[PDB]
């Protein structure tokens, strides 16, 4: 599920509880990866998730 | 020391406003869709005698 950053760059949300046990939650944003110039290059914009 | 001339027949030179350069660089792994892969430059100007 996508959403947009409200004032002061922020987003609150909730999710449905019906699975196994350990629940992994990651959040990606503007530029989900670094496809152009990768593997071969030596310097890049390593932005955190 | 570096020099540049211009002739054609019987060594008759021709006069002109030369604009020589000497750009130089390191490795070539930043061009994989990455601008400014070619490192810093150097340039000169003058007239031919
Ligand atoms: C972020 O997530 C959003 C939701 O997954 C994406 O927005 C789009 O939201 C609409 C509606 O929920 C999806 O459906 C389209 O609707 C239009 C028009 O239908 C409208 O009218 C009926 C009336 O009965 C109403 O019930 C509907 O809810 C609508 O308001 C149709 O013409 C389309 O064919 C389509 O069915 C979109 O599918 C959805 N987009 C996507 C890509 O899933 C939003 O795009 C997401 N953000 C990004 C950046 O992708
Ligand atoms: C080429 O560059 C050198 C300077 O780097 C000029 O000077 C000569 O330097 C050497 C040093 O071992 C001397 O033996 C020469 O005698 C110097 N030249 C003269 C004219 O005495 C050299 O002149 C430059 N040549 C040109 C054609 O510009
Ligand atoms: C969400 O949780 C509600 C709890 O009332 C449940 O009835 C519903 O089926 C769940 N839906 C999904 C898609 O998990």
């Amino acid at each position: 599920s996508n959403a947009t950053t409200d004032e002061h760059g922020l987003v609150q949300f909730s999710i449905n509880t019906t699975n196994v046990m350990g629940t992994s939650l990651t959040v990606r944003v503007n530029y989900k990866d670094r496809s152009p110039c990768y593997g071969y290059q030596w310097v890049s914009e390593e932005h955190e998730e | 020391n570096v020099s540049v001339c211009g002739l054609y027949t019987y060594g008759k030179p021709v006069p002109g406003h030369v604009t020589v350069s000497i750009c130089r660089k390191y490795s070539d792994a930043s061009d994989c869709h990455g601008e400014d892969s070619q490192a810093f430059c150097e340039k000169f100007s003058g007239q031919l005698n």
